[PDB]
């Protein structure tokens, strides 16, 4: 139904912008040993910084630098153009960025019925953001090749593209009806 | 010492990563060409890609069997292509992997059936899920038609 | 001396005994989950012999017609497919270790004894295939004797 | 030492017998396919199995690239299930040992032009042999036209 | 570290090359010899835009809607699959010889920096079939707008 | 394929032999015969619960089959414990014969309650689901068994009988697509 | 025209019955290196007997032996079946035996124009004819292979195989024309 | 793909682009970029003919390409030489030049006697032949020289030139449509 179908929408919407903007703030999404404060602890790492885990020197954060100049080395430009895609975090943010003006977009949708194309722009955003999280992850995994597991932070990423994509279905759906509305009545 | 083969290791020659990856830019690429395909009304509708059948083209395109149904406008076209693209570099890169670790031991002989038994565990799953699901439908669809009389 | 149906080799016989059996299962259940409600009556061409012609074209990578539209025949198809591309990506892997095993011992190019074996199938479903005709040709022809 | 690799080296994987074969079991199955779908008047056509269109089909299941009919008598069903067991066999068995050749050495780098040169002209004379056939089918056609007006 | 593509490694440049030269020529070939003759017209589905949907998915091994159905056109269709069937096995062979090298050297699976650059030309691929399908639908409704 | 009464009593006797044939393999312990201990190693033939001396100094001694071996048996992973529990207990073969009496007994229902056409079609859906499940005991049994052997005819005696299953199960849905084509066809006239 | 095709039909019947019965008889089917009348020699070798070329003792044939006993090993019984088919020849000679009640069945033809079940016999046994002929060229080299080069004997085989199949296509041609004409005849 | 006159002067300019480019590509000297010597190794640009030095001691100075070197050869099979004397004479880009020519000479032509409509088809008959020819150059310089290294700016000069004759002759073949589609058109009314 119409109605379910905005309520429907808004639920999911919310939930994929909910879980991504705690999956990027959050730092649960590796789990690996690693040292502290630049000994090997396990620790749980996220975007930004790792925090150590179960150690002597537990609770305590290090900003996770994805530019290990240590060596002074370059090899080849690609490495350096993937580092410095990863280090900024530019696609799980843009991803974000996309869900929130499909919101926008969603929410604006009820002042104006007339015009539909706020809901096919909902959804186009919507789509968007689900690819740049996919985008993000491929980076993220890359980076990180360049034991372990992952935790619930980076499952929630994953969760909210699922969510994210089933609401882009949702929307254009809802598009397709309002058109057809629109063919049916001129027809009378 | 060979150990046992796992019920799951004919996932082993790619990642876990690749696999989780792999269903992620299915649905993506099925949510793609299911917006492409039919969001404008000035192409309505002409195809038959709804989300379902989408759904199943890209799932009959990873597998390389093709269902029925192929994008006929540009776009529907561009994301065909580039999933067939990837599909193509995907399977020949878990075959070539799969040689690679049936050639090379470390720490030949015919597959045995421990092999793919998770395959098999999978697929008779896969069937009782159906038929559970063609079982609901009916009972659902006969206590509906009964309602209405 | 390589034996004539050596094309067998990669995988078990264990594992051909149980895709004929998965075969089957799938083309039975296809065929239920195609036909047996009443309520889809039919909108799908998916009896129990189009059932094992779809699951035989899947297992050969060559879909031939049709497509389950049902989401339960969608299912079996999915699970189908995933087993035959598991399958013959596993066999030709297989293949392709013994081969490689095989030239690191210590001519090079596969010989028509290696695949004589295909050969004679081949042959032998053509010829079963034609007897199947004439025996169809030849019962319809006098069938329509008895009517007239 | 490794000599350049001949014109004609992507057919080195299967012996020459194997290709003289494969061509005659394609002709055989063809003219079996045309056989069986099209000799009894009680099954007339209702199939588009023709001379020309079995060919076309045994062709394109040889190249797992499928086609757009399919038989549907008993008989034609298990030409094409047999054929279609020899094309998976033939085809894993090409791909298998062109893996052993390209690993082991006799007497690993990118595979060159000059390893797959061969492909190339063929597929240049099929192009130019089709352009021929084309320009001399509109040439009849133009002649006949004017012969009857 | 694997590069991007690092998945192009097992065929050289110049194959790859010389594939988009081919792919062209025989969607343009292709295109001629369907559809040049006054005298078939069409009765034939291939144009220009469909000739070169065919060989892609001709060459992808994924037969899509349509198959030529004049001589020269299927002429064009049988050279294409043979080069398609060619090349596809020479990509899969030289790519199995290279991870059994690497293998066999004095973390096994494949990781995902191995086929990231594939990943990425997907999503590029979709966005920009998002971006051709978003400007032909504004054009069409500016269209429509300027009529009405 | 051809009329209602022939029909009927091809799958029930399809039904009876499916059921005969099962619960033989289930009874029987002639499985796989394989070199062994049945009390040095010997040639052995075994089955579901016990195996048999076979040609050995003392012929006919049946041993129950060693699922929890004791002295140091390495222990395993929770899905191998689980693969051992199920092929010791042979809850497959057994729930297989259990749904196809479920379906024998069903369909002699059939013969009470004509118009209740929904029994044909639950003993077609039990007899699919007891194919599926000889299906999965014999993957089970096979993988346990595979970590020079042959195979009793108890086992193919099992092999047959979900052919059989299937089968028989394959014509009694097809009853029930015929049953509802009467219904509707006396409803046109 | 029929008539014309038939003619036709007739002619590549001819041919190939005449290629495949010289393909049988003549010897010229393989050139290789072989012992002579039990030195290595290049020598000719068919289906029956093996002829020195160009040696000391040149022009003599030596009847080939399909059973090497010379050891006394037997190994499979595969081995015993294929060598056996290979030795009587059964393949390529009842294909010459199908061949020859293919073109009787056509020259049978003219004498009952009303009997159309017999060309269609006649399509059946050419084609049985080329399916016999690559059931034996099979195994003949099967058998050769547990440097040589083929003669004209053998391509004739292999010549004799492509008209035979295109000749049982096209008396399938008239089968499929006598029956069209005979139902469009009873329509009116 | 709108109109004619504008269609007409398009296919003339992409024409003219294509035969001066694969002009320039057979008549420049820069083909190939690689370790050489032009009279020890250093770093050379090579082409069809003649290779001349590059950042050497004695620079802009060339030499005739060695495609039948003495000195003990080795010789090779009839394949290799065939594929060696169709590079040193570079018969295909002179072919594909021939044809380019022929095809202009036909468009340009096609303005005299408008009514003759086989002119364009040729003209597009010509072109996709060059666009052939193109390819088959390409490949046989690309083999001859596989048997670092870099292609030269007249080598994907000659690479352009293909592609615009191959949609050149798209658009040669598109216009002989519609000059027959407008015959139709007059042919009904």
């Amino acid at each position: 139904d119409r109605g379910v179908q905005m309520l429907l929408t808004t639920v999911g919407a919310f939930a994929a912008f909910s879980l991504m903007t705690i999956a990027v703030g959050t730092d649960y999404w590796l789990y690996s040993r690693g040292v502290c404060k630049t000994e090997e602890v396990m620790t749980h790492s996220g975007l930004w910084r790792t925090c150590c885990l179960e150690g002597n020197f537990k609770g305590l954060c290090k900003q996770i630098d994805h530019f290990p100049e240590d060596a002074d080395y370059e090899a080849d430009t690609a490495e350096y153009f993937l580092r410095a895609v990863r280090a900024s975090s530019i696609f799980p943010i843009l991803s974000v960025i996309l869900l929130f003006m499909g919101g926008l977009c969603i929410a604006a949708s009820e002042f104006y019925k007339t015009r539909h194309n706020i809901i096919l722009s909902a959804g186009i955003f919507f789509v968007s953001a689900g690819l740049s999280n996919i985008i993000g992850i491929i980076v993220y995994i890359s980076a990180n090749a360049g034991s372990y597991s992952y935790g619930w932070s980076f499952y929630f990423g994953a969760l909210s593209f699922i969510i994210a994509e089933m609401v882009g279905v949702l929307a254009v759906h809802m598009f397709i009806d309002r058109h057809k509305q629109l063919r049916a009545t001129a027809r009378a | 010492q060979k150990s046992k083969p796992g019920v799951f290791s004919f996932l082993d020659p790619l990642a876990y990563e690749i696999w989780m990856c792999i269903v992620f830019a299915y649905i993506g690429v099925s949510v793609v060409l299911f917006l492409v395909s039919r969001f404008s009304p000035y192409e309505w509708s002409t195809n038959e890609f709804g989300i379902f059948n989408s759904l199943w083209f890209s799932l009959g395109a990873f597998m390389q069997q093709g269902c029925d149904i192929s994008p006929r406008s540009l776009s529907g076209r561009i994301v065909g292509g580039v999933w067939w693209f990837f599909t193509l570099i995907i399977i020949s890169s878990y075959t070539a992997n799969l040689a690679a670790f049936l050639t090379v031991e470390r720490m030949t002989s015919a597959l045995s059936l421990s092999n793919v038994a998770g395959v098999f565990y999978i697929l008779v799953g896969g069937l009782g899920l159906a038929m559970l699901v063609a079982l609901i439908e009916f009972c659902y669809k006969s206590r509906a038609e009964a309602k209405r009389m």
